[PDB]
RNA sequence: AUCUCUCUCUAUGCUCUCUCUC
């Protein structure tokens, strides 16, 4: 990855509308469809999940399983 | 020694006959030492008539049969063909099997 | 009730023929050779080439109007093998189960009332 | 294009390295066939075989 | 990332004769990449690699270097190359060599080009190459005629 | 669903119907669809085990290594090269990842899903060196089915090897996707590719 | 009367020798 290692308002606004529609929620996928690429996308997700957003299906940390709301 | 009391094979109040060329080989060897199986085959294999019996014009017709003699000399004779080798004892059996 | 044809079976030890001709012979209907289908070379005396060809030939002819053939068998001879070598049996077996209503089978290999000198050289062909 | 054909009996195994073997296949759809056929790997009877091959057969592996 | 075919289509034609870079040895041959027809993955099964028995595979054909080579099956719906390299005909071979050099050639324009301006490739591909083939056949002929 | 009254601490699910239903690890072992016809005691199914790891004696019998679960027979097979010899426990825990991204992705019972890639990717004509005088000659011989499904298993675990080999795609969401693509949809999958390639091989010989 | 049917290169090599007592 070129860099992508930012927590950039614009990229944030780009997580925030296309982690919906989307069934899948990783920092793998997020890598995948190009916006952040490693360790701050982990925190990206974390804050994500605060109340509702994004609901949670794992119950174990390094390989995180989330699905948004429907 | 002599392997045989027939030395060769069959010449015997002859000699020096007529040669035949082989079926793979194809070499000039006597028609004595040429052994021969003689090869009775139907056309089609075991298991490929049953479905010529059920398609077919000529209904319950059998079939027609090669008769192929084979020259299989003594040499070629023998890669995992036939006649083998006979122990220096048993070798004095002139049947069939 | 039937039409028939005569299937003609060139199956000699290393190339396959299944030149289906008229009844007279003069005029042919199809013919598929053998090794034409399979573009390797090991494989032309295989059955499965042979088999394949055979199911051409009952495409091109099943297909337009002859329903029932006669099948002639030679794998060459004379001075080469007369042997019915593989492919034949394949082949035929092909014709049987693609459709086609079978009129009588027969070999008819070139057997001579004793030849020429055949090839190989007295001492003959060395393996 | 799709065919299948239950096993009933092992005719042996045969190659040169060996393992592969020769079975007797019977058809499910019309049981008047019993054919020789070559199948890689372990089988028993009574075991539904796919044939991506339709007519094709061989006895011996050499 | 660099793709894009070397041809106008997406997708191989039966009885192509492609030049293929040998990548690794497996066990149906060797999982190549076609010079003559984008970067896509095919084999060539073992029985038509060369036209006798040569008991070397290494020596003949070796890893990291080019073939001369013909398309057998191709299946027009995800990505499949059954190939051959015995196939191809005496002579012809050097028609091959001919059409492979062009094609390299054709490669070594479009990439310049794309490093002095990014923007996609596909775009630059079509906009460069491709009616001109449409038109003839080779993009290498079109720049011929253009440079006479 | 009735809570059963003791001086331990038992969790709610547990207490629920699964003591009713003793489907795995709160996944449906039913459905029962195997896309081929019967194939079944070589893929299978029917036993609803709880967790894919079990020690058990499948090696000392001619076709009884097909009683092992498909889930715990993948496991099996993840458990692979150096790093990851040993470690099932490891395995188990990338399966049951791999489930949950199926359920996430495309819906549906994955264990069915798991199943159709088995039948879907695995060939039915392959090649064996036969020889004939050791050189590349390869007749067509058609595949056992324990065999085929064992080959397709391994497959679909190279595949997920193969895109894990320096990546940010953690093994079992790989894992996943590609037995989606073997499944149906697109067949972009790798190990069914190889499987397709083999077969097309196997076509153009005997 | 039941066979079934497999396959090719591969050159050479110099360092001894042994009995008893009836
Ligand atoms: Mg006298
Ligand atoms: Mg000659
Ligand atoms: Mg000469
Ligand atoms: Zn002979």
């Amino acid at each position: 990855a070129k860099h992508a290692v930012v927590l950039d308002q614009d990229k944030f606004d780009r997580i925030m509308k296309e982690a919906p529609t989307y069934r899948y929620v990783s920092v793998s996928v997020l890598v995948d469809r190009f916006k952040l690429g490693g360790s701050l996308a982990r925190v990206a997700l974390r804050h994500l999940e605060n109340e509702g957003i994004i609901k949670p299906v794992s119950k174990h940390s390094k390989q995180a399983i989330y699905t948004r709301a429907t | 020694p002599k392997k045989r009391a027939s030395n060769g094979r069959n010449k015997k109040g002859r000699g020096h006959v007529k040669p035949v060329r082989c079926v793979n080989c194809s070499r000039s060897v006597p028609k004595d030492k040429a052994i021969k199986r003689m090869a009775i085959r139907n056309i089609v294999e075991a298991a490929a008539i049953r479905d010529l019996s059920e398609a077919s014009v000529y209904a319950e017709y059998a079939l027609p049969k090669t008769y192929n003699k084979l020259h299989y000399c003594i040499s070629c004779a023998i890669h995992a063909r036939i006649v083998r080798v006979r122990s220096r004892t048993d070798r004095r059996i002139r049947a069939p099997p | 009730s039937q039409v028939f044809g005569v299937a003609r079976i060139f199956a000699s030890f290393n190339d396959t023929f299944v030149h289906v001709t008229d009844l007279s012979g003069r005029e042919t209907i199809a013919r598929v050779t053998g090794g034409m289908k399979v573009k390797a070379d090991r494989d032309e005396s295989s059955p499965y080439a042979a088999m394949l060809a055979a199911q051409d030939v009952a495409a091109k002819c099943k297909e337009v109007g002859i329903t029932a053939v006669h099948i002639k068998i030679r794998a060459t001879g004379g001075t080469r093998s007369k042997t019915p070598g593989p492919g034949g049996q394949a082949a035929l077996r092909a014709l049987a189960r693609s459709g086609l209503r079978i009129g009588r089978i027969e070999d008819v290999t070139p057997v001579p009332s004793d030849s020429t000198r055949k090839k190989g050289g007295r001492r003959g062909r060395r393996l | 294009p799709v065919t299948l054909a239950k096993v009933i009996k092992v005719l042996g195994r045969t190659g040169s390295r060996g393992g592969v073997t020769q079975v007797r296949v019977e058809f499910l759809e019309d049981t008047t066939r019993t054919i020789v056929r070559n199948v890689k790997g372990p089988v028993r009877e009574g075991d539904i075989l796919v044939l991506m091959e339709s007519e094709r057969e061989a006895r011996r592996l050499r | 990332t660099s793709h894009c075919r070397f041809y106008e289509n997406k997708y191989p034609e039966i009885d192509d004769i492609v030049m293929v870079n040998v990548q690794q040895i497996a066990e149906m041959g060797a999982y190549v990449k076609l010079l003559e027809y984008d970067n896509i993955e095919g084999m060539i099964l073992l029985s038509e690699l060369s036209r006798r028995r040569i008991r070397s595979i290494q020596k003949l054909i070796r890893v990291g270097k080019n073939d001369v080579a013909v398309v057998l099956r191709v299946d027009k719906e995800k990505g499949y190359i059954d190939l051959s390299k015995r196939r191809v005909s005496s002579e012809d071979i050097i028609k091959c060599e001919e059409k492979y050099q062009k094609s390299k050639t054709v490669h070594s324009i479009l990439r310049y080009c794309a490093e002095k301006f990014q923007i996609p490739l596909e775009e630059l591909y079509k906009t460069i190459a491709w009616p001109l083939s449409r038109k003839f056949g080779h993009a290498y002929e079109a720049f011929k005629l253009s440079i006479i | 669903f009735v809570p059963v009254e003791l001086a331990t601490t038992i969790p709610v699910e547990i207490q629920q119907a699964q003591q009713e239903i003793k489907l795995f690890n709160k996944w449906s072992f039913e459905d029962v669809e195997v896309k081929d016809a019967s194939l079944v005691d070589y893929i299978q199914i029917s036993k609803p085990i709880y967790v894919a790891h079990t020690a058990g004696r499948y090696a000392n019998k001619r076709f009884r290594k097909a009683q092992c679960p498909i889930v715990e027979r993948l496991t099996n097979s993840l458990m692979m090269n150096g790093r990851n010899n040993g470690k099932k426990l490891k395995a188990v825990r990338i399966v049951k990842h791999t489930l949950e991204i199926i359920n996430v992705l495309t819906d549906q019972n994955p264990l069915q899903v798991v199943v159709d890639a088995i039948i879907n990717s695995g060939p039915r004509e392959d090649t064996t060196r036969v020889g004939g005088g050791g050189a590349a000659r390869r007749q067509a011989v058609d595949v056992s089915p324990l065999r085929r499904v064992n080959q397709s298993i391994a497959l679909l675990t190279i595949g997920a090897r193969e895109a894990a080999f320096r990546n940010i795609k953690t093994i079992a969401e790989t894992l996943a996707e590609e037995l989606i693509n073997a499944a149906k949809g697109s067949s972009t999958s790798y190990a069914i590719k190889k499987k397709d390639e083999l077969e097309r091989v196997a076509k153009s010989n005997r």
